[PDB]
């Protein structure tokens, strides 16, 4: 057939480029970073009404100061999360401190290109890693299966990504509040989702310095959805 | 039978002030009743405003300091030139020492 | 064509296509410039962003107090190779109490890259590196290609549109080599060199990345408002 | 058609890679000959130094495997030297383990078994060489044993290898049909070498100078190669009768 | 060792080996899981192409992983034994190191992790198996029902079916199963499970297997006659 | 640990095990249960070096429980005892052997018979009507030799066991803090809460 | 067909096309030569100046093995370096066990067997270099040349790379006009000339001359680079002959 | 490299089938028919040797029926050489179990172990599967008399009566027709031979073209006896049942 | 390096055929004829010494080989494959039997071990099957005399008499007419020589034929006296003269 670590004539790794196509088929995940915190939101996308939607865990805690959202082949993310959690706690063991968000992200990305003929293929999932540390403050990173990670003020990944990213281009500014960011994620999720957005098929979360990483209740999100509808009807 | 340990003597002293700290040590190095050196430095500047001294068996003391200095270097590389706090250095040194729990660095360490 | 499926296969004209394809990844990468005098050595790198919300990918990596490099191509491969250099620089210090010669650092990179071009299963590195450093024989600049070829130069550039900066340095050769004991003027010549590779975009405060090493100057990287002086 | 690339059976029950290794054997365009005397075994081989820049003393396809065993190779030099080094190591190991000098036929069998493995295991290619081992064995006397890329080996009264092997083979066949004995009835090895050269000249139809030939001689307790001047003395004696 | 990467991405971003493993599940006999208010029922199809079978000794479709958790499946039978064995070992290993039995969610997460590992490991192919894992957590009266699949994804279900003609029985369950009021009793839960299988099965004789799991390690398998009574009652109501 | 006794009567097996655990010169616990249920009708008591005892017992327990789930079937006491013996005989030639002596009391549901197996840390197995490990037998076997019948009831077995414990309490220098008694019969395993 | 797609596959000819393709990479490389003299050997190489930005006399191509052996090669430079690294390991282990420095014929076979090993399997690629090497040992001076196939012979003079034909012709003249032999200092001068004459095949870009030598009289049997006045003297001699 | 020549024996088809398992089953369909019939008082194993010769030494020959221990036997359909590899493994597993628990191995446990080995060759290792289908005939004190079959997929099932090898479709129909639950060994012997006689590709069914075995409690009191029939004994039972 | 061929080179085709085994059997068909006949008091195995050149000494090439004192072997197909199988067969007779039980293995069990080795070459990674069919004749105390055929697949069958290779179809027909259960060893040798003459083109004498027997114990070939229970090997290779003597009464 052909090697797994083969370069194309354009200078790209075939398998890495193909894994990016799998991520485009994944459910939408959005992250927005502000000075009051970072907000993470996801589309759950249940395949059937009998599927208990609260068991869909696409937003995940790595440490008290670091959270993570995923899009693509979500099963691949479990070992990445396990490594991230281990790295975060191990650093706390060795250095009696919280680990930097960038350093955690770099540790996760080191796994990415450990494939060949190590694992047999790249990961088929992208991660939005959000967190806070004392040195660089509130941060949002996009971790790809290429081993590359970019920092973002705001980022969308998944099937409705380019449409959402264009929207995040216009809406984001450096003075956004946490409440404004919450509504903004809900607004853009509602725009790109196939089904109608509600508290059961969409999930919110945030990371603040005080309270740390928190996944939002369905009752709490439901109120933010109702607050969104009213403010859009206001003009 | 070969004895991998030795005793190079010496004595060290650390005192913490309100906004300062001192780490002192004598410069004499010995074996048995002989003097090896009258001036052999024992207290070292390890970077990031941290000073260190490993007293007892000089060979193990030099190795530990050398490894910790190295640990500071790699802490900068891996964590974006972040300053290694004294509490973080202390915890790191605990793990350096326990790596040889069953063939110990024969030294009493102060930072 | 039929001879580009893996790195273990020569073509009928004696070419290694997988290595050539890895070389192609460097050309797609953002431009970076290297140049030196007798006292100092300078790296200048144009950083690239994904979009307006994203950060600008870092191009320069420190290897030791007296040595570092800039990258163009697959960034993860640069991380692997720079990590190797950090270890080799460090082995030289711990064992021999000796700072690693820049020339010997190049020889080690060459040999590491070569093993990936002759064995089945693996792949060539998809990144080019510009190594600068100051050792016992003064200032140095190296160009690394993932074919394994390492070259010591007065000045050079790699990445997209790098030919413009390389021509400029080829004209300026006699001038910038003489810039001794003046770090700011040497950087100016590097910033003016990388400017010959720009189209549409210009050098902004979070776009530009500069590094320097010299006689009484440890390897230090300048980003953000620290390079506004040179814009 | 990947049954022609690796050593697996074709539908006809053939191993094409083995057959193609046999063809590589004649790539050097050199002919060799081996015969047995009463007390000795002689091997001769054509020597061709086409380039004037070559050091002719280093151009050789005859190898001293052990003190008693000599080996001539028909095939490319890289594979020849590969086989030579292995045979030397095997001969030395044998002596260490079993306390006596490795016999010529036992070494041949061992090298033949190694060759067989390359015809059965896919990752190893056959060596494109034919190995002719010679000695004066302490039990069997003068001995010639030949190995090929198929892993086949057998003892010989006399033998020939190369592009023009058939012409040499028939020439030797006809002589032994007359004499009705399994060897050259001659006391000294010098005259056995003269016989070998004479019958190669007759078979090939070419004259030889001292630099055109290469000669190896096996006697009891030692194998040695002849110098150019030793061969010249041999050529002079042939011309004078 | 054999290191060949069998599960790899294709240009369109698909892992065909994982997707072909789902086709093996589609071929497998139908399995269904329905959770009531105080129980969970696991139904399984038995294809009647095989008669002269010895039903005493033939491997049953529903397997106990521990005293409080069960596992049924659809797909390759031989593959399912390997997952069941690993699951059973992990169950005892958890009891041994943590002194509590596994939660149903944990056991599912482990089995799904094994399936995932076989999609990005060299020299191996994915499991051609999807599982339904059901039970009750220690000292808990809330029913648990999970599903796994070759890719390694898992999720919790109020009711679910897998295997051949699972599209049809899922259609039935979606319109018949009410979340606000689930099958209150064991009878109602079993009846709904048998009804759902009767959409697909053919004959209601020895083709339907039912296994009821109640809280506090109370697991029983219904017999032929007990199931036959459900089959009789359903069709007699249908004649109207 | 110290004392473990066993007696097989007409229709059951009775295991008695001391309650004391000592670290240094101090008795840390006086209510310790030196036993593990391997299966519904099989009980194993144990005594030996600190730590090794529980580890080994729990390791055996996990293996038998795994077998039970896999086959949906309870192994006979004989089969379990043979598995345990092999694990100990395997252990004695290991780098660091497990220093554990056990009694296995079980009721065979197939044969409708109680069975008592004594196995020491070397892997020395013997089926017995009554058994003990360590020094316990030195004091108790004379009483058991005299009073034991095979047709004894469970109540008579308990009375003979009380006499054995009383003798131990009189002539042993060590205070073992009484015993926990458990009965294994056709209905399963139960503990005698007053002894 | 398909016989040329995999290494270690015999074609119906009895050829290993992958090795023959490795030769094409050698033929594409810069010219390098070797000259055997009275009591030693001289090595020389053509270094193409791709740009003015190349630092003169810094990118050294000729490599030393042990202290008495010199190695130069044409083709894929990294492959050559890999071969020399192995050569250095072979020479070290020989000296470790046997005390004496490795003889040149012994050393030649060590490289030969290693290069030949890379024609035995499809999991490795053949070497993309021809290597000219040699030095002085207890039996005197030796010059060798080693091809991608693992084939090597002893030489009076040797040449490889893009300008090998031109070089070979010049070497053949020296052999004919000096049967009694050539001195070490003469060989250095001649080596310079031959590289300059062979540069007509790479005449687009200008070049840099690099020479080394081992001689019993001139260097005490140790490998040394030709530097300063002796190098300039050879360049002047070479430039005079082309004009 | 080596990848070029890899057949990839352990992959799915687009339809979700294992290529090599399916092709191995195709191989087995050309093998001599083997039949197993379970009765209340014993089990019968019958099997047809493939186109033999007059010069074949039959009395010392064994290609179909093998003994795993005193309680369990197997009938083979497929590559004999492959089957012997598995048979020797099964014999060892039975002895390992006996050494560990001091009890004879339950039939199903032995069957599962062999079936798990077959499964492994379909999921990992990159090797071809075993081209073998077994009929297991055995007895233990839990389930009594048992018949199982396993195939190259590693899947196994229990049976009252079953056939493997050639003409199983025709053979299974005939068994399904005449089999009854209250059947006895002597009747099952007759059914097995009659089924082979009708499904055989040969012109006539003779003693020299058959291997035969029974597992009976027809051993003196509560115990089980394995009887591998001798050539003369097969000739007698053929006359008794009225086939020759 | 490393052997990276860890996968099977023999695989099932859609029709259920194992190609490499079939192709190995084709190689056996091209090979020189060899045969075996079992008598009441012995076994005989025979083949033609097809010499590749008249200069070659065909005595040095042994097609009929001793495996144990009471077991011998002959082949048809690829000679080198046979040679290594004999080496392995001799060794496995010691390692897996004689070093355990202190006696040589019975014929059927040694055959079983050889068969196993050939089966593994049919399934293991990165190897082709052996291109030979073996005929193994032997004797042991409890089984008496026996003759076995072993094929590239690893399958083995016991025979009263058989032939393999070039003219096996014709030779097996010839043996069916002549064989009976009352043959003495000398009668079997006579039949072996008659059968073998039909497949041979050129010279037919003791120097072009290789023939060995498994018969009576040979105390003269033991090499020592003093132990009553050791009576010598039953395997004996017939000399060139011994063959020619029986060709006059042919
Ligand atoms: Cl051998
Ligand atoms: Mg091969
Ligand atoms: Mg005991």
């Amino acid at each position: 057939d052909r090697g797994v670590s083969t370069f194309s004539p354009e200078g790209r790794l075939f398998q890495v480029e193909y894994s990016l196509e799998a991520i485009k088929l994944g459910s939408t995940a959005i992250g927005i970073a502000t000075k009051e915190g970072v907000v993470l939101g996801v589309e759950k996308r249940a395949t059937s009404p009998l599927l208990e939607s609260d068991s869909i865990e696409k937003i995940v805690e790595i440490d008290r100061h670091i959270g993570c959202a995923m899009s693509g082949l979500t099963a691949d993310a479990r070992s990445m999360i396990e490594h991230a959690r281990t790295a975060a706690v191990t650093h706390n063991l060795y250095y009696d401190e919280d680990i930097n968000v960038e350093s955690l992200t770099q540790s996760v990305c080191d796994l990415a290109l450990r494939f060949g003929e190590l694992m047999s293929r790249p990961f088929g999932v992208a991660l939005l890693i959000a967190g806070h540390d004392a040195d660089d403050g509130y941060q949002l990173f996009h971790a790809e299966p290429s081993g590359t990670f970019y920092r973002y003020n705001a980022k969308a990944i998944g099937s409705g990504s380019e449409g959402a990213q264009a929207e995040l281009l216009n809406e984001w500014h450096s003075s956004l509040t946490l409440k404004e960011a919450e509504l903004l994620v809900l607004k853009i999720l509602k725009q790109v989702m196939e089904e109608k957005l509600d508290e059961n098929n969409a999930q919110l979360s945030c990371i603040t310095k005080q309270d740390g990483f928190k996944i939002y209740d369905n009752e709490k999100t439901a109120e933010l959805i109702k607050e969104l509808k009213e403010k859009e009807a206001a003009e | 039978q070969f004895n991998p340990y030795g005793d190079n003597g010496g004595t060290i002293l650390g005192i913490a002030g309100e906004d300062f700290a001192v780490l002192a040590g004598d410069t004499r190095n010995i074996t048995d009743y002989s003097i090896n050196s009258r001036y052999e430095p024992k207290v070292f500047d390890c970077g990031d405003n941290i000073v260190m001294s490993a007293n007892g068996f000089a060979a193990d003391g030099d190795a530990l300091v050398k490894r910790f200095k190295n640990s500071v270097k790699w802490y900068h590389f891996d964590h974006n030139d972040k300053k290694l706090s004294i509490n973080s250095a202390a915890r790191n040194i605990q793990h350096l020492l326990y790596s040889r729990r069953f063939f110990p660095y024969y030294v009493y360490n102060i930072i | 064509n039929n001879y580009d499926g893996d790195t273990v296969t020569f073509s009928p004209t004696g070419r290694l296509f997988q290595v050539e394809y890895a070389l192609e990844a460097i050309k797609q990468g953002s431009v970076t410039v290297g140049l030196r005098s007798n006292t100092h050595a300078v790296l200048v790198a144009l950083k690239r962003n994904a979009d307006e919300l994203s950060s600008y990918q870092k191009k320069i990596i420190k290897c030791d107090e007296h040595m570092g490099l800039s990258l163009a191509g697959l960034a993860p491969d640069a991380r692997v190779l720079s990590n190797y250099l950090r270890q080799q620089c460090n082995y030289s210090s711990l064992v021999f109490n000796r700072k690693l010669a820049v020339e010997r650092a190049g020889h080690l990179l060459c040999d590491k890259a070569q093993k990936n071009t002759q064995s089945y299963g693996g792949r060539p590195y998809g990144v080019g590196l510009l190594i600068i450093g100051y050792d016992k024989s003064g200032a140095h600049l190296l160009e690394f290609q993932p074919s394994g070829n390492v070259t010591e130069l007065y000045g050079t550039a790699i990445g997209a549109r790098s030919q413009g900066a390389k021509t400029y340095l080829e004209r300026t050769l006699d001038t910038f080599i003489k810039i001794d004991g003046n770090p700011d003027e040497l950087i100016k010549a590097g910033v003016e060199a990388i400017s010959q590779s720009l189209r549409d975009e210009s050098l902004t405060v979070d776009n530009l990345s500069i590094a320097i090493v010299g006689k009484d100057t440890p390897f230090t990287i300048y980003d953000g408002e620290a390079v506004a002086k040179y814009i | 058609g990947y049954d022609r690339h690796i050593t697996i059976f074709s539908p006809e029950g053939r191993l094409y890679q083995v057959e193609y290794a046999f063809k590589a054997t004649n790539q050097t365009n050199i002919n060799s000959l081996a015969v047995r005397g009463k007390d000795c075994t002689v091997v001769i081989s054509q020597k061709k130094v086409p380039d004037k820049l070559l050091d002719p003393t280093t151009v050789s396809y005859i190898f001293c495997i052990s003190r008693t065993i000599g080996m001539v190779v028909n095939g490319p030099i890289p594979d020849a030297r590969n086989a030579a080094l292995r045979a030397k190591a095997e001969a030395a190991e044998f002596r260490y383990k079993y306390g006596y000098d490795m016999p010529c036929d036992v070494l041949a069998k061992r090298m033949a078994n190694l060759s067989q493995i390359y015809t059965q295991r896919a990752y190893m290619r056959p060596l494109g060489v034919i190995l002719t081992f010679v000695s004066v064995d302490e039990e069997l006397g003068p001995s010639i044993y030949k190995t090929d890329p198929a892993g086949y080996y057998v003892g010989y009264k006399a033998t020939a290898t190369g592009p023009k092997q058939q012409e040499i083979t028939t020439n030797l066949e006809n002589h032994f049909k007359k004499s009705k004995i399994d060897h050259i009835n001659e006391e000294s090895w010098e005259k056995v070498v003269e016989f070998a050269i004479t019958h190669m000249i007759d078979a090939l139809g070419t004259e030889f100078s001292k630099n055109d030939l290469e000669v190896g001689v096996a006697t009891k307790d030692k194998f040695f190669t002849l110098s150019a001047e030793n061969i010249e003395e041999r050529l002079v004696a042939i011309a004078e009768q | 060792g054999y290191d060949r990467a069998l599960s790899i991405f294709s240009p369109d971003g698909h892992i065909f080996q994982v997707e072909y493993a789902l086709e093996a599940v589609k071929r497998g006999t139908c399995a269904v899981g329905v959770k009531g208010k105080n129980c969970v029922v696991l139904g399984c199809e038995r294809r009647s192409t095989l008669k002269l079978q010895d039903t005493r000794i033939t491997p049953s479709k529903v397997s106990k992983i521990d005293s409080h958790v069960v596992l049924s499946f659809s797909g390759l039978n031989a593959d399912s034994r390997i997952l069941i064995e690993k699951a059973r070992v992990e169950a005892q290993s958890h009891r041994l190191t943590l002194e509590d039995p596994v939660t149903v969610e944990y056991l599912t997460r482990y089995v799904a992790g094994v399936q995932q590992r076989y999609t990005q490991s060299g020299g191996v192919r994915p499991f051609g198996v999807s599982t339904l894992i059901a039970g009750f957590d220690p000292r808990d009266d809330e029913p648990k029902l999970y599903q796994t699949e070759p890719s390694g994804i898992y999720s919790s279900w109020s009711a679910q079916t897998i295997g051949r003609n699972s599209k049809t029985v899922r259609e039935f369950l979606e319109k018949n199963y009410d979340r606000k009021e689930p099958p209150a009793t064991v009878e109602e839960c079993v009846k709904l499970t048998v009804r759902s299988l009767l959409e697909v099965v053919q004959t209601g004789a020895k083709n339907i297997e039912i296994t009821v799991v109640k809280p506090d390690s109370d697991i029983v398998a219904l017999s032929s006659e007990e199931i036959n009574q459900y089959v009789t009652q359903i069709e007699q109501e249908k004649q109207e | 640990m110290d004392i473990i006794l066993g007696i097989r009567v007409q229709d059951s097996v009775i295991l008695a095990s001391s309650k004391a655990v000592t670290r240094g010169i101090s008795v840390l616990k006086d209510s310790d249960d030196k036993t593990r249920q391997l299966s519904p009708h099989t009980l194993m008591s144990f005594a030996g070096e600190a730590g090794d005892t529980v580890q080994f017992a729990e390791y055996i327990q996990a293996n038998i429980q795994l077998y039970s789930i896999r086959e949906d079937y309870e192994l006979s006491p004989q089969a379990v005892s043979s598995f345990v013996r092999q694990e100990l005989a395997k252990s004695i030639r290991s780098r660091r052997p497990y220093q554990v002596n056990v009694l296995i009391g079980g009721y065979d549901k197939k044969k409708n018979k109680p069975e008592l197996y004594q196995i020491d840390y070397l892997g020395t197995k013997v089926e017995l009507p009554y058994g003990a490990h360590g020094y316990s037998g030195f004091y108790t076997f004379s009483l058991l030799d005299h009073h034991y019948r095979p047709d004894m009831t469970t109540e008579e077995g308990l009375d003979l066991l009380k006499l054995c414990v009383q003798e131990l309490e009189k002539r042993m220098p060590m205070d073992f803090k009484g015993v926990i008694v458990k009965i294994v019969d056709k209905d399963g395993i139960r503990q005698v809460d007053d002894f | 067909t398909g016989y040329d797609l995999s290494n270690s596959v015999f074609s119906p000819d009895g050829r290993n096309f992958q090795v023959e393709y490795a030769v094409k990479a050698v033929e594409n490389g810069t010219t390098s030569i070797g000259i055997k003299c009275n009591d030693g050997v001289v090595f020389a190489v053509e270094k193409l100046i791709t740009s003015k930005l190349l630092v003169p006399q810094k990118n050294v191509k000729i490599q030393v093995v042990d202290r008495h052996i010199g190695c130069v090669y044409s083709g894929l430079i990294p492959d050559g370096r890999h071969l020399v690294n192995r050569g250095r390991e072979e020479a070290a282990s020989f000296k470790k066990l046997y005390k004496t420095p490795i003889p040149i014929p012994a050393f030649a076979d060590r490289l030969g067997q290693y290069v030949q090993a890379h024609t035995l399997y499809n999991s490795v690629r053949p070497f993309g270099v021809s290597t000219i090497f040699g030095g002085v040992d207890k039996n005197g001076a030796h010059l060798y040349m080693l091809e991608p196939s693992g084939s090597y012979w002893g030489y009076k003079g040797a040449a490889t790379g893009k300008g090998r034909q031109s070089a070979k012709a010049e070497l053949e003249k020296l052999v004919d006009h000096h049967p009694e032999g050539l001195s070490a200092r003469e060989a250095v001068k001649q080596a310079a000339k031959i590289i300059y004459l062979a540069h007509e095949d790479n005449k687009e870009k200008d070049f840099e001359l690099e020479i080394s030598w081992c001689s019993l009289s001139e260097t005490n049997g140790l490998h040394k680079f030709v530097k300063g006045d002796l190098l300039q003297e050879a360049i002047d001699f070479a430039q005079k002959e082309i004009n | 490299g080596s990848r070029r020549y890899d057949s990839r024996t352990t992959i799915f088809s687009p339809e979700g089938r294992l290529y090599q398992v399916e092709y191995a089953l195709e191989s087995i369909s050309h093998a001599g028919t083997a039949i197993g019939i379970m009765a209340s008082d014993g089990i019968v194993l019958a099997a047809e040797r493939k186109v033999t010769s007059t010069l074949l030494e039959q009395d010392t020959s064994t290609e179909k029926l093998y003994k795993l221990n005193d309680k369990i036997a197997v009938a083979v359909a497929g590559l004999t050489a492959d089957a012997e590899i598995l048979i020797n493994t099964a014999r060892i597993h039975a002895q390992n179990y006996l050494k560990t628990y001091n009890e004879d191995i339950p039939v199903e446990i032995l069957v599962r172990r062999l079936s798990d080995i077959k499964q492994g060759y379909t999921q990992h290792g990159g090797l071809r599967p075993f081209g073998v289908s077994f009929i297991y005939a055995g007895y233990d004190d839990r389930y009594g008399y048992q018949l199982y079959t396993s195939n190259p997929s590693g899947n196994y099932t229990g049976w009252k009566a079953i056939s493997v090898g050639a003409n199983t479709s025709a053979a299974q129909t005939l068994l399904q027709m005449d089999y009854k639950d209250d059947m006895k060994v002597d009747d099952a012997i007759e059914l097995a031979l009659k089924t082979l006689s009708k499904t055989t590709d040969s012109s006539a069914l003779t003693y020299d073209r058959l291997e035969f075995a029974t597992i009976r409690k027809g051993a003196n009191d509560g115990e089980v006896y394995q009887k591998i029939f001798k050539p003369q004994e097969i000739k007698d039972i053929l006359v008794k049942t009225g086939i020759t | 390096m490393t052997d990276r061929y860890s996968f099977s080179l023999t695989t099932f085709s859609p029709s259920g055929k194992l190609g490499q085994i079939d192709y190995a059997l084709t190689a056996v068909k091209q090979g020189v004829t060899s045969l075996g006949i079992k008598a009441t008091n012995g076994v005989v195995i025979a083949t033609e010494k097809k010499s590749s050149s008249p200069l070659a000494m065909s005595e040095t090439l042994s097609k009929v080989s001793l495996l144990t004192p009471d077991i011998g072997a002959v082949y048809s197909g690829m000679g080198p494959d046979y040679r290594v199988l004999v080496d392995k067969s001799r060794k496995v007779a010691h390692t897996s039997y004689k070093r355990i039980y202190g006696e040589y293995p019975p014929t059927k069990l040694l055959v079983s071990e050889v068969a196993k080795i050939m089966q593994e070459a049919t399934q293991s990674g990165g190897v082709r099957p052996f291109g030979v069919s073996l005929l193994i004749a032997g004797h042991d105390e409890f089984n008496g005399f026996s003759l076995y055929q072993v094929d590239p697949s690893g399958s083995y069958f016991p025979w009263k008499a058989t032939a393999i290779g070039k003219g096996s179809v014709a030779a097996k027909t010839f043996l069916e007419k002549r064989w009976n259960d009352e043959l003495e060893l000398e009668d079997a040798i006579h039949i072996a020589l008659l059968t073998l003459k039909e497949s041979v083109e050129g010279e037919f004498n003791g120097d072009t034929i290789e023939l060995a027997i498994i018969g009576d114990e040979n105390p003269d070939l033991l090499g020592y006296t003093g132990i009553p229970t050791d009576k010598g090997p039953r395997f004996r290779k017939l000399t060139s003269q011994e063959i020619n003597d029986r060709l006059e009464a042919l």
